[PDB]
């Protein structure tokens, strides 16, 4: 009873492309930041955070009394 | 109707969604009431009947586009033999572990790997991140 | 007229998934395959020295 | 002694234009970054009075006579060194 | 005036299906022996 | 490269050619659906009266089938066009596919 | 010297059937035959050559 | 008849079955020598008890796969038939030198054999580097055979370079350019190229090293003032153009499958396509030292190295970006050939990525002789190669005999083999980032569970070899005899029918100017 | 692609022949060469 | 050493292998980002029965595919080098060890001073000691001083060799005829494990590389106590 309307009909794969490569770069860089921040940074934080108050001696020492070297006894 | 091989240098027929109109028809000999359907064919289409117009389309067409485009269980039977095949694989290895391989090193006895996890730790192996990263000095256990 | 896949198809599929699953599961822990995982959480150390 | 390119059977304006931008100019294109990524000034070395260098034999014909053509304060000592 | 056609094109027949399937068997089935067989032959030297 | 306007009326005049042949009527539909786009109503209508005067009803199903073909899953597109055609399809005596269970797998 | 090209022009396209390498007549067989002959038995020299060296004796 | 038709040939085709079927008889070889490398690192410890005998079988897997599986496959096989057939021309331009090129082949690989058979083997690794293959470290005859081998396999493939470069030069119809010709032919013209530049230096290097085991000679010998690290040079100033001598007719035949199965007239971008590939062949002669970051080279030099080596990645690049531009709106036919060359492309880009790690000299320190060069070049030469290749197969075996595969047994066996491959080879990232050398018959246990699981990946690839042999078997014992084929009006090859005639191309093409 | 139907069927049965006979031909003599490998080493 | 099921780089030990965790890091990013996109390309190629198969134009899109790859090899490049000519830059060592490759065991000699030299072989696996390591244990280790830059010249009598140590970032080949400076710089104590890195012959697999780092004091000790 009643008629439909005219759909776009021209450029639809070229339509589709746009829309997708869009999206495929925004989820490119929502990857980046999560990887920069759950392994880049990360990584970052675990050594500047190991190596802040490290004490070189007292690692010797722990390794020296656990006997693990021939050099030190 | 046949193809023949020595046929390949003539234009042929194909049923492909992006070749709507091929170079030949589908059936070129015509039977007596075929050659009197296209004659009706010359006249108002109106007066042809269902049967008739399907007729004049299976004359020029094998299949129409939703038969030639249909989907078909293929992909069960292809999935199906490829774990088929890949558990045959395990059959494979399961032979190779019983009549070829001998035991391994006695450095993989549960005893020697916790006396060697201990001295891993007490080197501190990757103490940043890897390994001894995960051990609680303090607590003398894994980090929970 | 049903092809192959038609009418074998789902037996296929069924059966091969089903013993793939299987007889890797077998290999992976029936047989003596030493897979050498981490020790972190599974491994008491005990004293070396 | 051909390179590893390899396109011939009748030479022509389309091949050499074809090497003049897939291959010439992007060479110059490469060649221009390494340049513009090695430009920056360096250290100026010590002045030292050498005998075989700063040569004058006569005063140049152009300014006080003693600056060459292309001077560049910055990095040319005239004779008795480095200018204010 | 040689053969033309499928099957005739070929150094090997394929006018009897197990014939063929002898012939391949021989045909790869030596290659991928051949190095177990060269292994066995440098292991039995010392 | 041109208006879309300017497109359709060159398709209109190609299928409207009073003499045009059987060999001209594939090479146009079998060009025209290799573009972007699915024909304009007007195309279809110029090229479905090309089948009327080349006496070829087959062809005319045909190619109600390939516009269809061409709107990919964009299910609204082909029952606009069969909709915007009808009074040629009416005129014609054109069955759509669908009426002659062409449509059926 | 004369050109005899003529001749051997003449020779080397008589209608025959034979392949050139044969063309010449009963000379080109003794000399393939020859060559043929040198080709495959050294070749099963070889192989015998392998079987002496494959196994120790060094 | 036999004899004249089979060892006497002069036509293109035959010879071209000749080479298929020679490569995948090494085929078989090259996998069974790379089971015995799984088996041997598929538990800890030792299995062959006899590490020679291991180093054997990886020097030996190598060159198989190299000389006697791909080359042969994609220039002498595939070349031979298809490149007359997409030009127009009657055969190719020296036809009976071409039949020698076949003939040294059985040969050479019968030195290779002889290598293996004599003595303790050449356990050199295919790098074949002195002083470890010179005549102490390995006296004897078995490494002057293995150079013999290559002597042979060389000379092969540099005559068969002069045919492929003087046929399509020459060959063409008089109207059509060489940018009117197929990129595969574009693709074997290049490597041509490569081959022809490249073995020579190749066979000056092995012929140094001939005689420094048997003349006394010592280009390589610090002793006489020589120097080891000269043979590395010579060697991989051949051995980077061969692995892209061992990818390129890949690329030509992806391009073809690619453009065929998405129902497209043409390539996108065919102009950069020939760009790049020049590109990469060219590029490919500047690069060798990547191979030799860790022997003591200066820090300017690693730095040119490391910068010449990444560029490229932009020609391939292009072409990646312009495979993916025909799939692009494309009739997309999922036949097992597409399904290979899709397997392709995405399997040659990681691989190609890993590549682009490798070529930075400073984490080249660290993953130079490990498994992540393994995983490297498995990914974008044993798989990409591999790939290629079956996706050419099965998509113009109906050509070759003009019968038809069951497409449903051929996609099965890509399933097998995607599976088995990617199981077998990416777990060797990992076992290379954590330091496992290669060329090693057994590792610290640590390293247990990625070796366990690539092994058992090697399995499920054998499994798709010999399902890869019964599919062949059934395709001939059931004569599905070819009717149609669509596209024809691009691919020139077709037209002629399946098989086509013996002689083809005796009237040849019309062409004409305008 | 089109084509005739098969000039010299190969049913299931003499598929699974086929097929059996291929793999037992890859498998049997490396399996046997393997399997023996310690008489090899040992002597 | 590594650790079981590994994925990536063992830890680093020295500030240059920290640089190059940080660059794997970016690097891999990028080849993640790339492989995903391709695939995610091909992806969605191949999932629409839209259809355009006329010709397509290329040059518009071919600045794009080459102007962005060449802007990210540059991403790379540009860190990749700044590490190269930081490893590369002059550092002054305390103290020289030599070691010569052999087939199959590393030699070491400290002659700065008195004439200290050794041999260090791989311990057969029936002769471990219970907790130690399967094909990575040698008799006689490196000792050397903790916090120090030490410099490492490496050269063979035989054949070709490789000097490795992972977690310090190490690999120089072994030359006959040929002496090869590396540097060497711990951060820390510890046990530094590395395996022979060029194929050497039937024992390639098994003369690996123990660096033991102590304090220089107990490194002097040790060294008077080795004549
Ligand atoms: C866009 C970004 C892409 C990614 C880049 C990644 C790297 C970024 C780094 C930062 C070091 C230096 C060093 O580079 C080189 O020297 C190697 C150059 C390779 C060959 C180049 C071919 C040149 C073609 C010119 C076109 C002419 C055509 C000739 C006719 C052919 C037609 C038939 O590298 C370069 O500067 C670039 C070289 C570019 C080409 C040079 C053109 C002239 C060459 C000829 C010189 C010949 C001397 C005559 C001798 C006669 C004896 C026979 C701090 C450390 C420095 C960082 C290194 C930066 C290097 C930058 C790029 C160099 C690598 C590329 C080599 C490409 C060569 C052209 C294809
Ligand atoms: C597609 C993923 C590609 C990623 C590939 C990259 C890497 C290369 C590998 C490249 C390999 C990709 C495999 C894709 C399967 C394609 C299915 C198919 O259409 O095949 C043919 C169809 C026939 O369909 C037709 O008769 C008409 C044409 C086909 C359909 C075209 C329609 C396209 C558009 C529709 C989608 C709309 C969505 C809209 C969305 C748009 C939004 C706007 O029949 C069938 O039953 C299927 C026949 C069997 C095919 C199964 C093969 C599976 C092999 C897997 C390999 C891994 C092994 C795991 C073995 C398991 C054991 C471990
Ligand atoms: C054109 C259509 C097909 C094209 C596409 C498909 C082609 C490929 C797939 C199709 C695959 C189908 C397989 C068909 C089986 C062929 C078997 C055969 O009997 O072939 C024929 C003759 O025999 C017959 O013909 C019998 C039937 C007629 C009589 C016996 C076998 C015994 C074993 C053979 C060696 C002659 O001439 C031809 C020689 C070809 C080159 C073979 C390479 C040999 C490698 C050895 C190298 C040196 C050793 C070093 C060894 C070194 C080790 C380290
Ligand atoms: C890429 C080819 C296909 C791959 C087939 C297998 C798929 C693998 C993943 C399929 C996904 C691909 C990436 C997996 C990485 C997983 C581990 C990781 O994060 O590793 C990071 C580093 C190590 O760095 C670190 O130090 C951090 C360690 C963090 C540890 C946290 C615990 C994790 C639990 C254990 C994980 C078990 C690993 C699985 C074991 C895998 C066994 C097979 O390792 C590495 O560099 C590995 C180097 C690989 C370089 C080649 C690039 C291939 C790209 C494929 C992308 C396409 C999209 C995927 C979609 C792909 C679908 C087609
Ligand atoms: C098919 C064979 C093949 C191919 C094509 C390649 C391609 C490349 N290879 Fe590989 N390579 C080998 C086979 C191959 N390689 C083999 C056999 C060895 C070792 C030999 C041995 O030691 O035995 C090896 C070793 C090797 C090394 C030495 C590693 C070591 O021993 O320490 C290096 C170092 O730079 C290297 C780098 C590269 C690079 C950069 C490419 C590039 O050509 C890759 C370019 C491709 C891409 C980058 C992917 C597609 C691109 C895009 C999608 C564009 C966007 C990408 C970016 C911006 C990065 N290769
Ligand atoms: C075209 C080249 C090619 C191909 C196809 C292959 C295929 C395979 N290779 Fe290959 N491999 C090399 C070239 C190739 N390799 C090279 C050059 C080396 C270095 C040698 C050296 O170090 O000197 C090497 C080294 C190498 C090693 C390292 C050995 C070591 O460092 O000690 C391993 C280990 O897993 C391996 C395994 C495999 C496996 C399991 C397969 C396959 O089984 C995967 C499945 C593929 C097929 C089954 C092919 C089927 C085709 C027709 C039948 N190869
Ligand atoms: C930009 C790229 C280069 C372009 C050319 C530049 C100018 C050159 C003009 C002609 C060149 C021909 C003569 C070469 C003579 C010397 C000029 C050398 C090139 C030059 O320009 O040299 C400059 C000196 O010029 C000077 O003396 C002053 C030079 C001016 C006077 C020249 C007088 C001599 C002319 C003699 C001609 C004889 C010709 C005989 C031909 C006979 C044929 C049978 C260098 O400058 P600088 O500050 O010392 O150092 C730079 C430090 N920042
Ligand atoms: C360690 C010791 C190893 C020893 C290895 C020895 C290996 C091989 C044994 C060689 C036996 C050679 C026999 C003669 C071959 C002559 C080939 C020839 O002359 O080929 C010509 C084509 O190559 C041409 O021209 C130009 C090319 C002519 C090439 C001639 C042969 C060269 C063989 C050695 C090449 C080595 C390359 C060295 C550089 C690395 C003619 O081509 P045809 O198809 O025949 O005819 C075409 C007809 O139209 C002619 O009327
Ligand atoms: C890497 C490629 C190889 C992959 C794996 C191969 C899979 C196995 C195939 C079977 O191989 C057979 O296995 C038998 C054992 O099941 C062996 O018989 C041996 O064992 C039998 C039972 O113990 C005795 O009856 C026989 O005489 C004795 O030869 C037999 O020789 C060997 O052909
Ligand atoms: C015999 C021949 C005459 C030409 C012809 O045959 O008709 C003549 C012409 C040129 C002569 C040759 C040339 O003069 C060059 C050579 C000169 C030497 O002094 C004698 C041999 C030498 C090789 C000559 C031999 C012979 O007398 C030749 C070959
Ligand atoms: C590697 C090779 C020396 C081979 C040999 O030892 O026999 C040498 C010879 C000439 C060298 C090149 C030339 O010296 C020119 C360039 C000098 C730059 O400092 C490094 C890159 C540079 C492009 C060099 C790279 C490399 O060291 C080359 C190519
Ligand atoms: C000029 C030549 C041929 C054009 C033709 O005659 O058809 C074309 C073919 C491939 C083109 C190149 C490739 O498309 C790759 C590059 C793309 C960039 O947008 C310009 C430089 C770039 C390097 C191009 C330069 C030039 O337009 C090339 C080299
Ligand atoms: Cu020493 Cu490998
Ligand atoms: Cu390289
Ligand atoms: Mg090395
Ligand atoms: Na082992």
């Amino acid at each position: 009873s009643t008629a439909l309307a005219k759909p776009q009909m021209r450029g639809l794969l070229a339509r589709r492309l746009r829309f997708h490569i869009v999206g495929a770069f925004m989820v490119s860089l929502g990857f980046a930041t999560f990887y920069k921040f759950a392994v880049a940074e990360k990584r970052k934080k675990a050594y500047a955070d190991f190596y802040r108050n490290y004490d070189s001696m007292k690692d010797f020492e722990e390794m020296r009394k656990a006997g693990i070297f021939q050099s030190a006894k | 109707s046949v193809v023949k091989s020595e046929d390949y240098a003539l234009p042929s027929y194909v049923d492909r969604r992006d070749y709507p109109l091929p170079d030949v028809a589908h059936v070129k000999n015509l039977s007596a009431s075929q050659k009197a359907l296209k004659e009706k064919e010359k006249a108002s289409w109106s007066s042809l009947s269902i049967d008739e117009k399907v007729e004049l389309y299976r004359l020029k067409f094998k299949e129409s586009f939703a038969e030639m485009n249909r989907s078909t269980n293929e992909w069960k039977t292809v999935v199906g033999a490829a774990m088929f095949f890949i558990g045959f694989t395990a059959l494979l290895l399961i032979w190779e572990k019983h009549y070829v391989y001998g035991p391994i090193p006695h450095t993989f006895e549960e005893e020697w790997v916790a006396k060697q996890t201990k001295r891993m730790l007490d080197m501190k192996v990757a103490p940043i991140q890897g390994f001894s990263a995960k051990w609680d000095y303090d607590k003398n256990e894994w980090k929970k | 007229a049903p092809d192959f896949h038609d009418k074998y198809g789902n037996a296929v599929l069924a059966s091969g998934a089903t013993f793939c699953v299987a007889v890797w599961v077998y290999m992976a822990t029936q047989i003596g395959i030493e897979w050498n995982p981490s020790p972190v959480g599974r491994v008491t150390p005990k004293e070396w020295r | 002694a051909s390179a590893a390119k390899g396109d011939h059977g009748g030479t022509g304006a389309r091949t050499w234009r074809f090497l003049t931008f897939g291959l010439a100019l992007p060479s110059v294109a490469l060649c221009t970054l390494n340049s513009w990524l090695h430009s920056g000034h360096r250290e100026r070395p010590a002045f030292i009075p050498y005998h075989h260098l700063r040569i004058r034999t006569k005063p140049f014909s152009w300014g006080d006579g003693n600056h060459t053509f292309f001077h560049n304060p910055r990095v040319n000592p005239l004779p008795t060194g480095y200018e204010k | 005036h040689y053969e033309e056609g499928p099957g005739k094109n070929i150094p090997f027949s394929v006018e009897n299906k197990w014939r063929l399937l002898a012939m391949m068997t021989l045909f790869f089935g030596s290659g991928f022996a051949a190095p177990f067989f060269i292994v066995r032959h440098q292991l039995l030297k010392k | 490269h041109e208006t879309d306007e300017e497109f359709d009326a060159r398709w209109v005049t190609y299928f409207n050619k009073p003499d045009i042949d059987a060999w001209e009527l594939r090479k146009g539909m079998n060009t025209l659906v290799g573009y972007d786009l699915v024909p304009e109503p007007k195309i279809i209508d110029a090229a479905l009266r090309a089948c009327r005067r080349l006496n070829d009803f087959a062809s005319a199903v045909r190619i109600l089938e390939v516009v269809k073909d061409k709107a990919g899953p964009h299910k609204e597109i082909y029952p606009y066009v069969i909709q915007e055609l009808r009074p040629t399809l009416n005129e014609l005596g054109i069955s759509t596919p669908e009426e002659l269970g062409l449509d059926k797998v | 010297f004369e050109n005899r090209v003529a001749e051997k022009q003449k020779l080397f396209q008589e209608d025959n059937g034979l392949p050139v390498h044969l063309k010449g007549g009963a000379t080109d067989n003794i000399l393939y035959r020859v060559t043929m002959t040198l080709c495959l038995g050294g070749t099963l020299y070889s192989l015998y050559c392998l079987g002496w060296a494959s196994f120790p004796h060094k | 008849m036999f004899i004249n038709r089979w060892l006497f040939s002069t036509n293109h085709k035959d010879i071209g079955t000749l080479y298929l079927l020679f490569g995948a008889w090494a085929g078989m070889v090259g996998t069974a020598l790379s089971l015995l490398i799984r088996a041997e690192l598929g538990q800890p410890g030792t299995l062959l008890g006899d590490d020679q005998i291991y180093n054997v079988v990886v020097t030996a897997h190598a060159f198989v796969m190299i000389f006697f599986m791909v080359m042969p496959i994609m220039i002498g096989g595939f070349g031979n038939w298809l490149v007359p057939l997409m030009i127009g021309a009657p055969d190719m331009a020296f036809p009976r030198m071409n039949n020698m090129s076949f003939w040294l082949l059985p040969p050479s690989f019968l030195l290779l054999l002889a290598s293996s058979m004599v003595e303790a083997g050449a356990g050199t690794g295919w790098t074949v580097y002195p002083p470890l293959a010179g005549n102490l470290a390995h006296a004897g005859a078995s490494v002057d055979l293995t150079i013999f081998s290559l002597h042979l396999a060389g000379v092969s493939s540099i005559l068969g370079a002069i045919n492929f470069i003087t046929t399509i030069i020459n060959m063409k119809p008089p109207a059509m350019s060489q940018y009117q010709t197929p990129l595969f032919v574009w693709s074997v013209m290049i490597t041509a190229v490569l081959l022809l530049l490249s073995l020579p230096v190749l066979a000056a290097g092995i012929t140094m090293l001939l005689t420094d085991r048997n003349l006394n000679t010592t280009f390589f010998d610090p002793a006489g003032g020589g120097d080891p690290i000269l043979y590395q040079h010579l060697f991989w100033f051949f051995g980077h153009p061969e692995v892209y001598i061992l990818i390129l007719p890949g690329f030509g035949m992806i391009s073809h499958i690619v453009t065929y199965y998405s129902g497209k007239k043409e390539p996108f971008g065919y102009m950069g396509m020939v760009w790049a590939m020049m590109s990469i062949g060219f590029l490919g002669f500047i690069v060798w030292a990547h191979h030799m970051f860790t022997v003591g080279m200066d820090v300017d030099t690693r730095a040119y190295f490391t910068s010449a080596t990444m560029i490229i990645a932009i020609p391939t690049g292009v072409k990646v970006f312009s495979w993916l531009a025909t799939l692009h709106g494309g009739n997309i036919k999922w036949s097992p050939a597409m399904m290979w060359a899709l397997g392709f492309i995405f399997l040659f880009t990681v691989g190609g990525l890993t590549g682009i790690v490798l070529a930075n000299s400073s984490l080249d320190i660290v993953l130079h002789d490990t498994y992540y060069v393994v995983a490297h070049f498995h990914y974008v030469l044993s798989m990409g190669a591999v790939f290629a290749i079956m996706g050419g197969f099965v998509h113009w075996f109906p050509l070759f005999s003009g019968y038809t595969l069951n497409d449903t047994w051929a996609k099965i066996h890509f399933a097998i083999m995607f599976v088995g491959v990617n199981m077998t080879f990416f777990p060797q990232h990992f076992l290379g980032l954590s330091g496992m050398p290669r060329r090693y018959s057994d590792y610290p246990d640590a390293y247990t569970m990625w070796n366990t699981i690539s092994s058992m990946g090697s399995f499920i690839s054998l499994t798709a070899v010999m399902l890869m042999v019964f599919i062949i078997w059934e395709a001939f014992a059931s004569k599905r005899e070819v009717l149609t084929v669509d596209l024809t009006t691009t691919n020139l090859e077709w037209l002629n029918g399946c098989p086509p005639p013996y002689h083809t191309f005796e009237e040849p093409t019309y062409v004409n100017l305008k | 692609i089109t084509a005739k139907p098969a000039k010299t069927p190969t049913s299931p049965k003499e598929q699974a022949i086929g097929l059996s006979v291929t793999f037992l031909s890859f498998l049997l003599p490396a399996g046997w060469v393997l399997y023996h490998l310690d008489n090899y080493k040992k002597s | 050493m590594a650790y079981p099921m590994q994925l990536g780089f063992q830890d680093a030990t020295s500030p240059i292998m920290e640089e190059l965790l940080h660059f794997h890091d970016h690097t891999l990013m990028i080849v993640f980002l790339i492989s995903s996109l391709v695939l995610y390309i091909i992806s969605l190629m191949l999932t629409t029965k839209l259809t355009h198969t006329s010709t397509m134009d290329a040059q518009e899109v071919e600045t794009i595919w080459t102007i962005l790859p060449a802007i990210i090899l540059i991403l790379i490049a540009l860190p990749s080098l700044r590490i190269l000519y930081m490893m590369d830059e002059i550092n002054n060592p305390s103290l020289t060890v030599k070691t010569m490759g052999h087939q199959w065991y590393w030699s070491y000699e400290y002659t700065d001073y008195e004439d200290l030299s050794f041999d260090s072989y791989m311990i057969p696996t029936s002769e471990l000691k219970p907790g130690e390591l399967r094909l990575l244990e040698v008799d006689n280790r490196v000792v050397l001083p903790m916090e120090m830059t030490i410099r490492m010249l490496v050269s063979s009598e035989d054949v070709l060799h490789s000097w490795a140590v992972p977690s310090l970032g190490l690999k120089t080949d072994a030359i006959p005829g040929r002496l090869n400076q590396t540097t060497l710089m711990s951060s820390r104590p510890g046990l530094y494990y590395g395996q022979c890195s060029e194929i050497c012959g039937s024992n390639h697999s098994f003369m690996p590389i123990v660096l033991e780092l102590v304090p220089l004091k107990y490194f002097e000790k040790w060294s008077a106590s080795m004549l």
